[PDB]
């Protein structure tokens, strides 16, 4: 059924499971026009489809030419979304396509079901968990390479850097909604915290910089202070 | 105009014959209904003065043999039976008369509401989702399932009706997944109507039929089937124009006929109101919305 807090280590047995987030696949500024009216223009997008116990991230570039003389664009981006989870899914070996899907976003849940209406032993599910998944594009390599696009294109991460080498999925899933949640709440403190000193740098093949064990407690802590300071902001405690 | 004899009345019952119901007490001298309109179908059916649940019941049309009730104190209800011999039927029906010990079917002249709730059932298709083809009529009863309610047990006593699903292979074409599944047109003219059903009478007879079943005995598969295939017609941006207005008739006289008591469990909140107010289809059932509104706002 639904994922909460309670099956939360479920996300790291040995069943393959996917997240698909896609809160990025439909992007638009709002200006207004010469007579006065508005008007969006639309930007490139990405699915953020992401496999939770090895980091394995695909992220399917939105190209905006996908709505070039398209209707009610908000709700074919998620038919969008499922039909290209749906081929991704088909390109696998059989062995590495997932039992489960679950989607940040409970009104994925109909176009999914429907395009996967192939794969019956794939259970889609919805989530109870308020994850930060649309933060994805203030880490900024993956920004950059949506932005520059001048195509449709599938790009491969490693969302967990080389953690994995040193800690369990479970605690590097923890990591990486934590840096995200931060990025979401306060962008740019969230990225002061992340790179104030310059002598820790960013591998060219990794997203994160190149903390050691106890950096990452000073970062982490870091991140703690920033969302709570956040909260007390927001809501006058 | 035709008969239906009873042998007795062993115990406390009321007894219906179609939207009409009598009550009949523990041996008293009851021997039928006469006067029952040919040209219809027609369902005759009880419920017992101390068993309050299980109301069952008989599909039947006269034109295909002279059909009687009979209590059975083995297994405890009024059994429909067939008689073959003529002479020694119209012989029971006409001392029975003579002895006037039998109801009149109560219809009044400027009534056509079985008419209208009946105008496409047929009862070779009742026949054919009642399977039990030693006999011409057919038994339902409240507890009775589905043939789609049994795949999510015993098929002998199964409701086989159409089965409809939104999100099967069935329904979807692959290419136009969001195509179909938006606007059903697809799956309702060309897979059901053309490819099942053959024509819309067989449709909107099975439909009435559905609705009948519900109604009477509170067979919930029933209420189901009935509330899918009205949603299959309204979410289809496509339909002949003469289906839509014998649709608006249709559901007109079901909506008048129900008990006002029953509106919570046989009323699909969702349902309705898509079909109603957001469907493709929300303006083309003026009768039926009008008559909801007036009756019952609560549900919407």
């Amino acid at each position: 059924g639904a994922m909460n807090s309670s099956n939360y280590a479920e996300l790291f047995n040995n069943d393959i499971k996917l997240f698909v987030d896609d809160t990025n696949v439909y992007r638009v500024t709002v200006h207004k026009t010469f007579e006065g009216n508005v008007a969006t223009k639309a930007i490139n997008g990405c699915i953020f489809t992401l496999n939770p116990k090895t980091g394995h991230l695909f992220l399917k570039i939105i190209h905006t030419s996908v709505w070039a003389g398209q209707k009610r664009l908000s709700q074919l981006a998620k038919w969008k979304t499922a039909e290209e989870v749906s081929a991704l899914v088909r390109s696998l070996p059989k062995e590495e396509q997932p039992k489960q899907i679950i989607v940040t976003r409970k009104a994925m849940l109909d176009p999914l079901e429907v395009h996967m209406l192939d794969f019956p032993n794939i259970a889609i599910r919805p989530t109870e968990l308020r994850l930060p998944f649309s933060a994805a594009m203030s880490i900024d390599k993956l920004s950059d390479v949506v932005m520059k696009a001048t195509e449709p294109q599938m790009v491969l991460f490693n969302i967990y850097d080389d953690w994995l080498d040193r800690i369990s999925s479970y605690t590097a899933f923890s990591r990486l909604t934590l840096l995200l949640r931060a990025l979401k709440t306060n962008e740019e403190s969230a990225k002061m915290i992340l790179l104030s000193d310059p002598t820790i740098t960013i591998k060219s093949y990794h997203l994160w910089p190149s903390f050691t064990d106890e950096q990452w407690i000073t970062i982490e802590s870091q991140m703690r202070d920033l969302i709570l300071t956040e909260y007390g902001r927001k809501y006058n405690v | 105009m035709n008969t239906v004899p009873f042998t007795s009345a062993p115990i406390e019952v009321t007894i219906g014959i179609d939207q009409y119901s009598f009550n009949v007490k523990e041996n008293q001298p009851f021997h039928g209904i006469k006067d029952i309109p040919i040209g219809h179908v027609h369902v005759i059916h009880f419920q017992h003065a101390d068993n309050s649940s299980m109301r069952y019941g008989y599909w039947f049309d006269c034109r295909m043999g002279n059909f009687y009730i009979q209590y059975d104190p083995k297994d405890g209800l009024y059994k429909m039976m067939e008689e073959r011999d003529g002479a020694k039927f119209e012989n029971i029906v006409h001392n029975f008369k003579e002895r006037q010990m039998m109801v009149s079917y109560p219809k009044i002249d400027e009534d056509d509401t079985w008419y209208n709730l009946t105008e496409f059932v047929q009862m070779d298709k009742i026949r054919k989702i009642v399977r039990k083809d030693e006999n011409q009529f057919s038994y339902v009863d409240s507890s009775m399932t589905t043939v789609q309610e049994n795949e999510l047990s015993d098929p002998a006593h199964s409701l086989n009706y159409t089965v409809i699903n939104f999100k099967s292979r069935e329904a979807i074409r692959p290419g136009h997944e969001m195509e179909d599944f938006l606007d059903k047109s697809y799956y309702l003219n060309t897979v059901m109507l053309q490819g099942i059903f053959k024509n819309s009478s067989n449709y909107f007879g099975e439909l009435q039929f559905a609705f009948l079943n519900a109604m009477f005995f509170g067979n919930y598969g029933s209420s189901l089937q009935w509330h899918a295939m009205i949603e299959l017609i309204c979410s289809s941006a496509t339909v002949p124009k003469h289906m839509l207005d014998k649709l608006d008739e249709i559901l007109y006289y079901q909506i008048k006929t129900l008990p006002e008591q029953y509106s919570d469990i046989l009323l699909n909140e969702r349902v309705w109101n898509i079909c109603l107010y957001s469907s493709f289809q929300k303006n083309s059932l003026h009768n039926t919305e009008k008559i909801m509104e007036n009756k019952y706002p609560e549900l919407l």
